[PDB]
């Protein structure tokens, strides 16, 4: 009575593979820090050039994404984390990402620091979340974040 | 003698569309191609205001398609052409008047079958010689050579619908008029002004002005707290529909039924 | 199937909330734009 | 000879849908999905100002249902497909008259059952090729081959409802016209403004002007205090489906009761 | 043979609601909450100015609880399932006529008991399968099988309700149809906004502008000395009601008493 885990949408460090990818001719989504977050695309044909859309969804039959010239930045990708629009989606905005440390409180009144390995989700939607050296899975209220 | 396919007469009901064909023809066969909503508003692009994404073309299909329905409604007609499977009932007033039909859907480009049955068996099969037709009108009528009523006695089927117009500034009844073409153009337009007049500037902002370092930018627009950015359009394609339509029901005229 | 019904409400409180500033940096961007009506000079009219 | 299910003839009642299917047909078959309510608000996006939260589709769903519903009223009418158990009284003039019955919600796409009853024990259970059936009008007869009224004689089982539309700019009476989609969605849309139109600026903001340090702003919203920041639209919205609400009424017609 | 409670035939007056669930069934059942008023004021919060207090649920529930209290007589209804019972005097012409019965309110889901008494002694009780009713119009007749008027003869102990709807863009006559939902929303919207427009600024403040060491602030509300701050709303609601209400009483049709 679940359904089963869902991925999250691994960010690209190495520069090669996002220019390979890039050379492929698959869509990239660059999160910028300043003014949000965009597509950059590898334009189609001879006259080959970066191209860039703020039309930020999936490409749907209704919804067709226009692409504009730009000169795209090997810095602005470095700097910024980029990832495959394939992966990136609404469809689970986690409020405890995979590999987050993460604070849960223990059966024995003591609370413990723990890295989530694996998160799932059921009917409802919730997100189940395991945690190393337990088998049991945690809830959403249960846990705390500790930053810094 | 005479040759020709057996439900078809020259004389009364002649040819006019291969039934086959009825699939293939389609919305741009008539011109109703988002182009020439386009070319109607020759000059303006309607586009996103916070992003460059024009609408595409399916949104002006989708639209097409409902401004030939409505026009379909507002004058009684059936407008593409389709196959239709017709029962209807015997009254004797019109029976005896030599069979007088009228068709739910008009114009009647052809007729296929004309057939009286009692519990499915048919009864009768008429000659096609027999029977005649008035395809704008889309009386069904019967001309034999050598209680009171009863409910679904007979079966009709007919093709309902217009043809694309061969020649320019002429159509046979049988084919489509020019206006209409026009009229579902403007039934669509009035859709796209509706979405259009939205993104002239902002959202609901009349009017604005910025001051920066002695720069001066100053706008007022059409858009008003009683009038419609669009709107001044959208009257004017009123206007323009009156006269049309009015003008065009003239063309099939009132429609009667006795009792 | 189900009818649709507007359900619970899902945000939880927030308390503390800091402005957010906007970070330096020397990589490049884009100015994220607005396609609208432009006001220009009849420079001819000037002419004239 | 002929092949067919016994409730269904393919003469009078031909079968349109199984029983089984009517639980699978929801709204979004019909084409009231929330995208299609956003394009033709196309380049307007509404949002909650206090947060980054957009209204999601169980709001836009809502809207619709209720939006269908209150079409639905519009014109007396179903326009989902529903099975209906309806008991119906027994009046002497319409017996006589080929056991003329008008059924509650229409169309009527098939006929199940029709039986007459006495106590709760079917009494006569009439052949299914005897009865027929009009489907838009709803009018069940029966054709026999081979005090003046009581109450609840008789036992009627039908599906009423329509199907969603096959071909393009096309619809059989026993399918829903395009526009029945386009009327709910301009009543779902009526909503939406009457949201929509609050949050531009603020709230109850007609006229602002900011002056900071030599940089000065000014702006004049739609906002007034005779009308709504939308009032606009809704308003345009109305003439629209005045028109299309008059135009369809004609397709159904007026209603009619003997005394 | 056929199996049921004996107040209950499945023919004619099939049972609805169990007797105990009358109390279980509130307003949270059919939608009624708070959050739905919340969600057609999507990004409007109400909220005293001069302290951060928002109004509580409760009065919420007090408001809602007065909108279907509003709408119970604005269609002359019983909305909510309750209990009835109903004494009825006795009318020779109504009588002959099956013993036809119009219950005071309507609709009638079920009826538990039909007496004839003359001075508290139940003189007759018909039995269960004998009477029949008519859920909507809540008529009750009577079918027996195998001066000129007197006071209070007759006994009838009924339930007037309507339960909440189980499926989606559908109701049967005796299931609460989704515009009574939507009307009592915008009955208790009417109220909420006469609370909320004093909250726009100030009090009865229409313009203000501040000018301090050459910063300057202004604002112009929708509130004037001929209209509150917000009556554009209102009038958009009553525009709303007007609609909806009048195609609802279609629904009901109109009251008829004999004389």
């Amino acid at each position: 009575i679940s359904l089963n885990p869902i991925q999250d949408a691994k960010p690209i460090d190495d520069i090669v593979d996002i220019m390979t990818y890039l050379k492929n001719g698959k869509v990239l989504r660059v999160k910028q820090d300043n003014q949000g977050d965009i597509l950059v695309r590898m334009s189609p044909g001879k006259h080959k050039f970066t191209e860039v859309s703020r039309d930020l969804d999936k490409e749907s039959f209704y919804y067709k994404r226009h692409w504009v010239l730009y000169n795209v930045s090997v810095n602005s990708l470095i700097t910024f984390d980029v990832y495959l629009d394939e992966e990136y989606s609404e469809t689970t905005k986690v409020k405890y990402p995979k590999d987050t440390i993460v604070e849960y409180t223990r059966e024995d009144q003591e609370k413990d620091v723990a890295m989530i390995k694996e998160i799932l989700t059921d009917n409802n939607g919730n997100y189940f979340y395991a945690l190393i050296g337990e088998t049991m899975l945690f809830d959403e209220n249960k846990l705390n974040k500790v930053k810094d | 003698s005479l040759n020709y396919e057996y439900p078809y007469h020259p004389s009364g009901n002649p040819k006019h569309i291969d039934v086959s064909e009825i699939d293939n023809l389609t919305l741009a066969d008539y011109g109703w191609s988002p182009d020439a909503v386009k070319a109607y508003m020759f000059g303006i692009v309607v586009q996103n205001p916070d992003t460059g994404q024009p609408m595409g073309d399916e949104f002006y299909n989708h639209i097409l398609e409902r401004a030939v329905g409505k026009a379909e409604r507002a004058l009684d007609i059936s407008i593409l052409p389709d196959t239709q499977h017709e029962m209807r009932d015997y009254h004797e007033t019109e029976f005896n008047s030599y069979m007088f039909v009228h068709a739910y859907r008009k114009p009647i480009l052809q007729v296929e079958n004309l057939q009286l049955q009692f519990n499915g068996r048919p009864i009768y099969k008429y000659p096609a010689n027999w029977w005649k037709v008035e395809h704008l009108a889309g009386h069904v009528q019967l001309f034999p050579t050598a209680a009171t009523f009863a409910p679904q006695m007979i079966r009709l089927e007919y093709v309902s619908g217009m043809l694309p117009r061969k020649k320019a500034g002429r159509n046979k009844p049988w084919e489509m008029p020019p206006e209409l073409e026009q009229l579902v153009i403007k039934y669509a337009l009035k859709e796209i002004y509706q979405v259009w007049g939205n993104l002239i500037i902002g959202a609901g902002i009349a009017n604005k002005t910025l001051e920066v370092d002695g720069i001066t930018e100053t706008i007022g627009t059409t858009q008003s707290a009683m009038y419609g950015g669009a709107s001044a359009q959208i009257l004017q394609i009123n206007e323009d529909i009156k006269e049309l339509l009015d003008g065009l029901r003239a063309y099939f005229g009132y429609n009667m039924i006795g009792l | 199937e189900k009818p649709y019904m507007i359900g619970a409400n899902s945000n939880p409180n927030v308390i503390n909330k800091s402005t957010t500033y906007t970070t330096t940096t020397q990589a490049d961007e884009q100015d994220k734009p607005k396609y609208t009506t432009r006001l220009e000079f009849d420079t001819i009219d000037m002419i004239r």
